[PDB]
Formats: structure tokens, sequence, C-alpha cells
């Protein structure tokens, strides 16, 4: 029997793989520019919430 | 505490009356 | 001493016992509060660190969690008030980060960054 727990813990591995894609491309598209990247604004806050 | 009173006076009660009991209606399994 | 025939009594002492020490949700209560405690700990640890021309370690660990709170100033929200204002009853969820990185030239930097 899936509760709570487990049930949740489905929901949030694919909740985490989605930010660390969106995390990935924030720093593609600022390491190609030759610049420097900054996680603050690459980790989407509107993903897990 | 007046009903855990009142439970174990009717359980030394039931002790008590244990010469014979003969009432029909209420069985039990007896497989085997 | 064995109890005989007193089982009526005594057969229901320990039902309530049970039923003190556990409620009738305790299987809800009990998987959620596993969920939090090694089950979000568990899905953040063991993420591959990511890469992308130098490239970056960028890895998490160590996550934190706080007590429902609302903004104004921040302020716990009591879930009678949360469900008043049709708010969510929530935590937020912060972890630990490390964007060390290494290019050529034999250059490097560890910078981290800790409850982001």
């Amino acid at each position: 029997l899936d509760l709570a727990g487990p049930l949740l813990a489905f929901l949030f591995r694919g909740m985490f793989k989605n930010l660390l894609k969106e995390v990935r491309i924030y720093a593609q598209k600022f390491i190609d520019r030759g610049k420097d990247f900054n996680l603050e604004l690459a980790i989407k806050t509107r993903i897990i919430s | 505490e007046w009903n855990i009173v009142e439970s174990e006076k009717a359980l030394v009660a039931e002790s008590h009356n244990m010469k014979n009991q003969q009432m029909d209606p209420f069985t039990r399994r007896q497989c085997k | 001493e064995i109890t005989p025939d007193l089982w009526q009594e005594a057969c229901w002492i320990v039902i309530s016992s049970y039923f003190d020490e556990k409620g009738l949700v305790r299987q809800q209560l009990d998987s959620f509060d596993e969920f939090i405690q090694m089950s979000v700990q568990r899905i953040v640890e063991d993420a591959p660190p990511i890469d992308l021309p130098p490239r970056y370690l960028l890895k998490f660990e160590q996550i934190y969690l706080s007590k429902p709170t609302h903004w104004g100033a921040p302020s716990p929200m009591m879930p009678n008030e949360a469900r008043l204002r049709n708010l969510t009853y929530s935590a937020p969820l912060y972890v630990d980060i490390t964007k060390t990185v290494i290019k050529e030239g034999e250059e490097q930097l560890q910078t981290q960054h800790q409850k982001t």
C-alpha cells in the first residue's frame, strides 16, 4: 500500500529532476556567452512549490 | 472509575455464578 | 499468574492502550513523517552532480526544512488561518550547494552557498 509517504516521494523525484534540468539550461545559456552564471536565478522555485 | 469498578465486580460475579450454564440459544464451532 | 475468565475486562485494556498510544490515522502520520525525515534527504543526496569550454560541479547536500510561515512580516500560519484565507499550509525547503569549478590554465575555486 502506497501511503502519503511513497506517493509524495514519487512526485518529489520528478519535481527534483525538472529543476535540475532548469538549472542545466540556465547554466548553458550563461556559460556560452563567456560570462559567469548565477544559480540563484537558475533555481526555479515554482517547480516543487 | 465507577465503570472499571463495575466491570471487575461483574467479573467476580461471573466467576461466582459458575454452577450450571444450560441456556440453549448460543453456540460455537466444534470442527474436527 | 494467568488471567482466566477475567479476559473480557483484560481484553479491552490492551485495546485501549493501543488506541491511546496510536491514534486511528497513525498510518498516515507515520508515512508522512518518514517521507519528510528520510525520503527527501534521499532523493536529493543521490541526484548526480551536474556539469557542462570549462565546466563546473554544482553539488547539492544537507537539506533543511522550516515551519509553515506566511510572509508583510514572516509569521507562523495557523492551519485554521490557512483554512479561512484559502492559503496552502506548507513549509519552505532549503539545501546546501557548492559551485566548485576548474578551468584551463590550472585555475579553480570552491565557492559554496548554505540553505539555498
